RNA sequence: CACCCCGGUGGGGGAUCCCUCGGCCUGCGCGCCGGGCAAGGACGCGGACGCACGCGAUAGACGGCACGAUCCUCAGACACGACUGCCGGUCUCCGACAGCGGCGCAGCCGCAGACAACCCCCCGGACUUAAGCAUAUCACUAGGGGGCGGAGAAGAAACCAACAGGGAUUCCUGCAGUAGCGGCGAGCGAACAGGGACGAGCCCGCAUGGCAAUCGGCAUCGCCGAGUUGUGACAGCGCACCGCGAACGCCCCGGACAGGGCGGCCACAGAGGGCGACAGCCCCGUAGCAGCGCGCAGCGGAGCGAGUAGCGCUGCUUGGUCAUGCAGCGCGAAGCGGUGGUGGCGCCAUCGAAGGCUAAAUACGCCGCAGGACCGAUAGCGCACAAGUACCGCGAGGGGACGGCGACGAGCAGCCCGCAGGGGCGGCGAAAGCGUGAAACCACCGGGGCGCCCACUUGUGGGCCCCGUCUUGAAACACGGACCAAGGAGUG
RNA sequence: GUGGUAGGAGGGCGCGCCGGCGCCGCAGAAGCGCAUGCGUGCGCAUGCGUGGAGGCACCCGCGGCGCAGAUCUUGGUGGCAG
């Protein structure tokens, strides 16, 4: 947690980007240095921990910028539409399943659902 | 055979009521350990083996 | 046999890397039943299937 | 008795659930009882042990002495307090594990942000409290 | 002869790697493993009623089946990011 | 001297007992896979990392939120959030294509693969029972193939009935081990009722003709397409959902109090677990306490089901009997037809097939939860342990064994000897030193010499062949038995 | 009045657990070893040693309830055999 997720959210997803170049470039450098020399313990643990941060504030800045591109898109991306579960995603809607005929329609329209009580 | 019905206070006779006539039944000893013997087997939940084991 | 194809060698390194003992400072650990490594593997008393 | 079927009674799964505790649930079955300056001020009946809390031991072979808490250790489930020690062979000192059901604790540590952690539990004590009060007047 | 002497020509290897399921029973000549059944597009009838128990499904990591779960539980709400993007409009 | 027997000490081994983060069983809940790349696999990923488990090049805690001080073997990390929890990201590669299919289709989609308990469709045994056996039985099972779902399937009568008539399906009870089938042998074997659970009903087709009023797609209010070989209709949903929880002191014993004794206290809490012995009051807990809203609009209604029904033949099936069902083939309908335990014909009675949908009651493994007159490490799952692991098999596959110090605070290496393993004096601890430590067996020591029974003055006499078993008959030159522990067979 | 195989019957002994009921246990429970006693017998009780946390008796109820054998099963160990 040497680079914090607040300085993260600052930057734009392609200043993460070459961030996340930058920081893999001085993990080469650390596991040079353990090769060679000695570190300390969790030095490579770090890095490696925040170059999976920059990386993930980039996926996160990233989803929430593709989602305001195409929010209003006839056919959204499968990334930007929700994960069910394929047969849910099949599923038809509550207003498919609604669906009746006419004679239906009228029936119910004719002879609506009535409330009443009762008593002997 | 008549018996008191206390108050709270546990010393005061309150009413005096006659032995209903269940506590005044002679007691069949053998009969009630025969019918305790199939009630206690009411909540007997079932054990078995595994049909694999 | 000296000459092997890509999957058989990525297995038989595999299996290479995973053969040594536990490292003696797991020994230290506390909770640490193991003592030595039961599964480890010699080359002429166990076979690897790799073929 | 327990009237709540949702819980267990089972001697079983109770052990499992203590020895299997996650980290979060064995800081609070570590807990010790206050004193009564502190259950007075306080109100609740006891808190989760930390470290730089006051205590004193109040069984086992150290009871009576004041000290310290010097180590929490979740996994086994010991506290060790400063001035409850013994030595090993070779002249060094190591503290002694003592439960947390053992200690009672005489003065709070109330530095990293614990008073705010225990005036949590004491507004929310004082606020149901409030609210059994209302219900038992109607 | 029968025995000892015919063991020494057992070099051939007859059952390699499975590319399916990584069990040492693709046969080379028949082209076809002979645990799984690869390269037929649906698994072979397992030939034990312990294969099930030790090849089937969740012997292994249920990568993710154990995701799945973990959404159903909680309501299908999906990507943390974009359910509060959806809950704003 | 050896040998044998008995005891003592020490071995040997792991029985017993006590324990149990495990199993088993029952109930309830859940019932959610997959080109958005599944199941499964391969290979990698930890600072020191083998196994296990976790994970995927964001690789041994990445983000958000909650939590709030430790994690630890070393080194280190840590209020700029340790250890955690919940959820989400990332999620290599092999493994679902000679792909197949839908839609005018700039293109967008679907199918495949997993799951195999439950359920639906097809295929379909034999052992077995019949004291043989062939039909029968096992069994329309096992098994194989295919296919779904959270249930499935079924389902709104071409039904039951014969009454004073009932009224979808499914399930329970019951009819009933009955009618009946059956080398009428072995055996098999339903239905209507009556009672109950649960309840629910609907639709397409022959829709206007003063104009397809209908739909799909798009780069969208306009095109293009479907379509007259005929398109056409909205009543149901959603959110919120806590944190706190009463009450104990002294004395004794002890390594330690939860024990004993005395005295209190709380209880809508005396369920259970932890804590150095057995705790209502030490701890975790336990009893106890908290809800709501938003919706429902219109325009056809007599439409009707054909290579079918039925008949004939055949094969299968069924309790179904001059045919119950199903199929194939031949024949092939009707305006009235089907049916009436099932020959034909006639009556009378009762329904409307050959098109479609439909909750609930019903079934069920994994998994989650809770229980139990269950089992307690040769038991219980194969697995209480680095178990589907080690290991074996070319392969399909096969598949074990192994639990326990203590207050997880101490439990060391001081001195002498030995290259060392170690030994001896010591050391820690209440003790054990990975609980208890039976027997077989063994070492040494001590005592004694029938293998047993009887007798007594204990070494003599008298009596005794090896048990089990089958057998007319066993000491048998009948068979099984080296020893010991544990397990081990009339149950449901 | 007194034998007894196959066999039947009765009454008890013993084991795991149950509903009760009397109790016991760190001032030492079960288990175990050796003794003594009781008992026709199944078996029971005690003493001492060990052990270190549970147990006993009786009445009830449930039963996977009693072993010398099965070329029994599993484990251990002998003789053979230095
Ligand atoms: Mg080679
Ligand atoms: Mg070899
Ligand atoms: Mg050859
Ligand atoms: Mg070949
Ligand atoms: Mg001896
Ligand atoms: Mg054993
Ligand atoms: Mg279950
Ligand atoms: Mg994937
Ligand atoms: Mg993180
Ligand atoms: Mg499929
Ligand atoms: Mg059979
Ligand atoms: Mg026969
Ligand atoms: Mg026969
Ligand atoms: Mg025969
Ligand atoms: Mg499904
Ligand atoms: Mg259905
Ligand atoms: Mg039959
Ligand atoms: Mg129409
Ligand atoms: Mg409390
Ligand atoms: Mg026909
Ligand atoms: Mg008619
Ligand atoms: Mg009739
Ligand atoms: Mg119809
Ligand atoms: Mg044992
Ligand atoms: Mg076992
Ligand atoms: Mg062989
Ligand atoms: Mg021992
Ligand atoms: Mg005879
Ligand atoms: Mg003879
Ligand atoms: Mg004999
Ligand atoms: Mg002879
Ligand atoms: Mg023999
Ligand atoms: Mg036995
Ligand atoms: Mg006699
Ligand atoms: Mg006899
Ligand atoms: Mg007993
Ligand atoms: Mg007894
Ligand atoms: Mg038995
Ligand atoms: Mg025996
Ligand atoms: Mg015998
Ligand atoms: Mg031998
Ligand atoms: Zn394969």
């Amino acid at each position: 947690m040497k680079i914090r997720t607040l300085e993260l959210r600052e930057k734009s997803v392609e200043e993460l980007e070459t961030l996340a170049f930058s920081l893999k470039e001085e993990l080469l450098r650390l596991r040079q240095q353990k090769n060679t020399q000695t570190l300390k313990p969790h030095e490579i643990r770090v890095m490696r921990k925040n170059i999976a941060r920059v990386l993930t504030v980039r996926t996160e800045k990233l989803y929430a910028e593709m989602y305001e591109k195409h929010k209003n898109d006839k056919r959204m991306p499968k990334d930007l539409r929700p994960r069910l579960t394929k047969a849910k995603r099949m599923a038809l809607t509550k207003r498919q399943l609604n669906m009746s005929v006419h004679s239906v329609c009228k029936r119910r329209r004719a002879y609506p659902r009535m409330y009443f009580s009762y008593s002997e | 055979d008549t018996v008191n019905c206390y108050g709270i206070d546990g010393e005061t006779v309150e009413k005096q009521l006659e032995m209903p006539d269940v506590l005044r039944v002679p007691i069949r000893k053998d009969l009630v350990e025969d019918a305790f013997r199939c009630v206690r087997m009411d909540n007997r939940q079932p054990y078995a083996v595994s049909p694999n084991a | 046999g000296s000459r092997k194809t890509e999957i058989i060698k990525t297995r038989l390194s595999r299996a290479l890397v995973r053969n040594r003992p536990i490292p003696v400072w797991k020994r230290r650990m506390r909770g640490n039943t193991q003592q030595y490594n039961m599964k480890r593997r010699h080359w002429r008393r166990n076979k690897l299937k790799i073929y | 008795m327990k009237f709540n079927k949702e819980k267990t009674a089972s001697r079983r799964k109770n052990r499992k659930a203590h020895f299997t505790a996650n980290s979060t649930e064995r800081r609070i079955r570590m807990s010790s009882p206050l004193s009564k300056e502190l259950r007075e001020k306080y109100g609740f009946r006891s808190f989760p042990i930390r470290r730089n809390d006051k205590v004193v031991v109040m069984k086992g072979r150290f009871k009576g002495n004041t000290g310290t808490v010097v180590e929490v250790r979740r996994k086994m489930y010991k506290v060790y307090v400063d001035s409850c020690e013994a030595s090993k062979m070779n002249g060094r000192k190591v503290r002694v594990g003592i439960d947390a059901s053992n200690l009672k604790i005489i003065e709070l540590y109330q530095g990293d942000g614990r008073d705010k952690i225990l005036e949590r539990k004491m507004n929310n004590r004082r606020m149901q409290m409030e609210r059994a009060a209302k219900i038992k007047m109607e | 002869s029968k025995g000892t002497s015919s063991f020494g020509k057992k070099n051939k290897r007859n059952h390699i790697l499975c590319v399916r399921c990584g069990s040492m029973s693709y046969h080379k000549q028949k082209l076809r493993c002979s645990s799984c059944g690869y390269p037929e597009k649906k698994l072979r009838n397992r030939g034990s009623p312990k294969a099930r128990r030790r090849r089937g499904e969740g012997t292994g990591r249920m990568r993710h089946l154990k995701k799945v779960r973990r959404a159903a539980r909680n309501g299908f709400k999906g990507n943390a990011i974009l359910r509060a993007l959806r809950n704003a409009n």
